[PDB]
């Protein structure tokens, strides 16, 4: 047929569309089946049965949220040492060091910022170094 | 020795190519259905 | 003119003592702003003095506060517009109560208690 | 031990606080209506855990019969109605016209299909008469419970148009009057009726009551209820303070005020 | 753990979401996560378990 | 070629020709912007219904929505068979081929979640039962233990976070033009490179409480042979999820819970 042509019909019944509507357009400016309830029944009864075949099951595993959650929250540390800063002042003890093999409290001061922060097997090492 | 009187030295040094600084290979209840 | 009910109104020239008192107040942080804070003060016994806008659009949305006033006993006065009001708070949005409150030593006490006086005549 | 001597007391309450609320409605057509209203809302959370102990005890006793039908059937009176029709017969998922007034199709078809394949025994004669007569005193229980809402419903026009006529009951009676409720800033009638809820706290809602769980407030999303409860509280104390002069008798301002709350959340979910 | 399964579950099923369109992905995983790995070797552990027979 | 200019153009035609003469000197860019709003919509999958326009305007614009959706598929699936099968094209072309694929692609897809709601599970329950007792006995056979909660103290979390940060940053083949969300997400990982406690508390708290989540941006690489589905997440849940995948598989290879027939494996 043709473009127009299928629209002819649609064409003719819109022109019996009145004035009042016309020009009144706004601007883009601007029973029955509860389908889901079967498949939430077959879930349900899905993950019935398997719980139901679970029971048996016997060595899992499972925290309990408030205890691990309230053991977080007492190890939550109060102090410890802004990194940053710790990095900044773990330089300067470095350098403090270096450029003076004969200075004890730099290295009592490196040794003490190693182990407040980090560990210590360096920090022995570190003060081994110092000693001799 | 009290030894007051410190100077420091800041350098972008220890720059490597990733491998080991020195030559050396550094090495070092169950479940039931009842 | 304005309203019958906004009973103790004031006249410019106290008028105009009133928002300058206010606005003293607010650079000396002894001013609370709104219907509700001022409930509040009334409440905790803390407000030297009350003052609300006669322009409010229904005004018996601080009514009660006359009422609050007299059973606390303290005074308070109307004022005719709430923009005005507002200015003198320290805000730009309109505001139609406002408590001047109370603090020890403050240097505006005499000025606050001769306001006192004036407002307490007014309600003949 | 004390289950019928919680019952009998129950009922003995019960029988005080609804003839005082049948008197006062009877009489619809010093001693304030408010206590009464007040009374009643707090006689509807004893009943409400009174039911909650039954079904406690219906469920430990049916668990031997049907022991599947807890998960199948968690709310609380559909359950004690669907252990009343079936009772130690579980073939009356048959052909059953009752059951479907309870429970959907899709239910019903689950609990037939679990019935069959169940692994329970039968239960005595004397403990199907107790699981009865527990059911009965539920099923009282909660007819008394719906004449206390009827009540506490037919009992301000601006601050009742803004929220509903229970709400607003709730407040006025827990506040202590409408003269009382118009003298409070809107942040405290925010707070009117907030319970604890130990934690076991942001998933307890620590500061809400009487206007967060509205209809209007819980019909947002929400993460946007507490502002709404903000709002409307403001709005509310508003139409209060209007309520107690006796102004505005037609709602004209309870209309404005909620068409004003409208339009904020409308704009807050465009 | 009992709580970790309940996350993936919970990961795995989320909205998807295009330049303008999206769904709520509820039947299959999402692949796209950094345990999609470790699902996938399981389930297929699951299907070997199947096809070999727990004899074999 | 262009049947989807020469329909718009016949649609504007037509619509205002018996359109009155004194309301179509306003209202013709009015209806273009409708066409191409509904047209958008339609593309977008959403819902489009202008309240105040008449129902014989709406019929005419959802018969030239529907023609046009009709040519695009048609002509979406031919220009994907020529690629594929080879035939010389240009940029321009193939991204919009690209584009035009990923919508239907999309659209396909929401159509299966929609049917599996509708169907329910494929599984049967005595399917389901019966994998799921293999599969304990096969867990019973090997004695197999499962694997436990991450403990406060486990010795090896710093290793773990550390890979995990490791594996996220690789992802950074620098072109010098990186977006937001790209630069946000290693903002995040430097943060969590600077400090391993905090982050790994916030990863615990997650895996232990957190059950809502956002959503995902779905984009697909371009293989001739077939397109692949590209997965881009919050950089947040990037970070819990990807030390979670170390921390299992670390697990998961201590226990030896994945036979050795399971490939690929590490050591090949």
């Amino acid at each position: 047929p043709k473009i127009q042509q299928q629209f002819s019909d649609l064409k003719r019944k819109l022109a019996e569309v009145t004035e009042e509507e016309w020009l009144s357009i706004p601007e883009v400016g601007d029973g029955e089946l509860d389908m889901r309830k079967i498949g939430q029944a077959r879930n349900t009864l899905m993950d019935m049965r398997l719980s139901q075949v679970s029971d048996s099951v016997s060595g899992q595993t499972v925290v309990d949220p408030k205890g691990y959650l309230t053991d977080l929250n007492s190890m939550i540390p109060t102090h410890g040492g802004d990194i940053n800063d710790i990095k900044k002042a773990r330089l300067l003890l470095k350098s403090v060091r270096e450029t003076n093999p004969h200075h004890p409290p730099a290295w009592i001061a490196s040794a003490r910022l190693e182990e407040v922060t980090g560990k210590l097997q360096v920090a022995r090492n570190l003060i081994m170094k110092g000693t001799e | 020795d009290e030894t007051y009187g410190v100077n420091v030295q800041f350098e972008s040094d220890e720059e490597e190519g990733d491998e080991d600084v020195y030559g050396e290979v550094r090495e070092e209840c169950t479940l039931s259905a009842n | 003119d304005v309203n019958p009910k906004a009973y103790p109104l004031a006249d410019a020239h106290l008028t105009k003592k009133l928002l300058d008192l206010v606005q003293q107040s607010c650079n000396y942080k002894q001013l609370r702003k709104g219907a509700n804070e001022a409930t509040k003060t009334l409440n905790r016994g803390i407000s030297e003095f009350i003052v609300m806008a006669a322009d409010a659009e229904p005004l018996e949305i601080i009514l009660h506060l006359p009422l609050l006033c007299e059973d606390k006993n303290v005074p308070y006065v109307f004022v005719r517009s709430k923009q005005a009001l507002g200015r003198a708070c320290g805000v730009s949005r309109p505001v139609i109560a406002c408590s001047v409150t109370i603090k020890e030593g403050s240097q505006l006490k005499q000025q606050i208690q001769s306001i006192q006086q004036s407002i307490e005549r007014l309600l003949v | 031990a004390k289950l019928w001597d919680s019952k009998m007391f129950a009922e003995i309450m019960m029988k005080i606080e609804e003839y005082i609320s049948k008197q006062a409605k009877a009489s619809e057509v010093a001693a304030p209506e408010y206590r009464v209203i007040v009374d009643a809302n707090n006689l509807t959370v004893e009943i409400e855990n009174e039911l909650n102990i039954i079904h406690k005890f219906i469920r430990d006793k049916y668990s031997k019969r049907f022991p599947e039908l807890e998960s199948l059937v968690p709310n609380a009176l559909d359950y004690i109605r669907t252990v009343k029709e079936l009772g130690n017969s579980l073939d009356k998922c048959k052909n059953n016209e009752n059951l479907q007034q309870i429970l959907t199709n899709a239910t019903i078809m689950v609990v037939s299909v679990t019935a069959s394949t169940t692994q329970g025994q039968q239960l005595s004669e004397e403990e199907l008469e107790r699981l009865e007569e527990a059911c009965d005193m539920a099923l009282e229980l909660n007819a008394s419970k719906h004449r206390i809402y009827e009540y506490v419903e037919s009992r301000a026009p601006n601050l009742s148009i803004i929220i509903g006529a229970s709400t607003a009951a709730k407040i006025m009676g827990v506040a202590g009057g409408l003269t009382n409720l118009s003298k409070m800033p809107a942040c405290n009638i925010m707070l009117l009726g907030a319970q604890r809820k130990t934690l076991s706290s942001t998933s307890v809602l620590p500061h809400t009551g009487y206007i967060y769980h509205s209809d209007i407030v819980q019909s947002l999303p929400p993460d946007l209820r507490r502002k709404a409860a903000r709002l409307v509280a403001a709005k509310c104390t508003l139409a209060a303070r209007v309520d107690s002069f006796h102004e505005s008798t037609e709602g004209k301002v309870g209309y404005e005020l909620k068409d004003e709350i409208e339009r904020k959340f409308d704009k807050w979910q465009e | 753990d009992h709580n970790i399964a309940d996350y993936m579950t919970a990961k795995n099923n989320v909205v998807i979401n295009y330049k303008d369109m999206n769904h709520t992905n509820s039947y299959g995983i999402i692949r796209g996560l950094q345990f999609a790995s470790f699902i996938v070797q399981y389930y297929g552990l699951v299907m070997d378990l199947l096809v070999l027979g727990l004899h074999r | 070629s262009h049947f989807d200019l020469e329909l718009r153009a016949a649609v504007m035609h037509d619509i205002l020709d018996m359109m009155p003469e004194g309301i179509k000197q306003n209202k013709a860019r009015t209806i273009l912007q409708h066409l191409s709003e509904a047209w958008r919509c339609w593309k977008a999958n959403i819902p489009w219904k202008v309240p105040g326009l008449p129902t014989p305007i709406e019929n005419m614009i959802l018969r030239y929505v529907k023609a046009k959706a009709d040519w695009w598929t048609n002509t979406a699936h031919y220009n994907r068979e020529r690629i594929r099968r080879g035939a010389t094209v240009d940029k321009t072309v193939c991204k919009k081929n690209l584009g035009r694929l990923t919508r239907l692609y999309l659209k396909a897809e929401q159509e299966r979640q929609h049917n599996y709601l509708k169907d329910g599970p494929y599984i049967t329950a005595e399917e389901a039962v019966a994998v799921y007792t293999t599969t304990v006995h096969w867990l019973e056979s090997r004695r197999f233990s499962p694997i436990p909660f991450p403990p406060l103290s486990y010795k090896h979390d710093t290793k773990l976070l550390i890979l995990a940060l490791e594996r996220l940053k690789e992802a950074y083949s620098v072109k010098s033009r990186l977006n937001q969300s790209q630069r946000e997400e290693l903002g995040l990982i430097e943060q969590a490179y600077d400090n391993p406690h905090e982050a790994l508390s916030r990863i615990k708290r997650h895996l232990l409480t957190q059950r809502a989540f956002k959503e995902v941006g779905i984009e697909f690489m371009d293989l001739y042979s077939h397109l692949v589905p590209v997965y881009d997440v919050e950089p947040l849940e990037k970070i819990t999820d990807a030390y979670l995948d170390q921390y299992l598989w670390y697990e998961a290879d201590k226990r030896r819970l994945f036979p050795p027939w399971i490939k690929p494996a590490d050591t090949e």
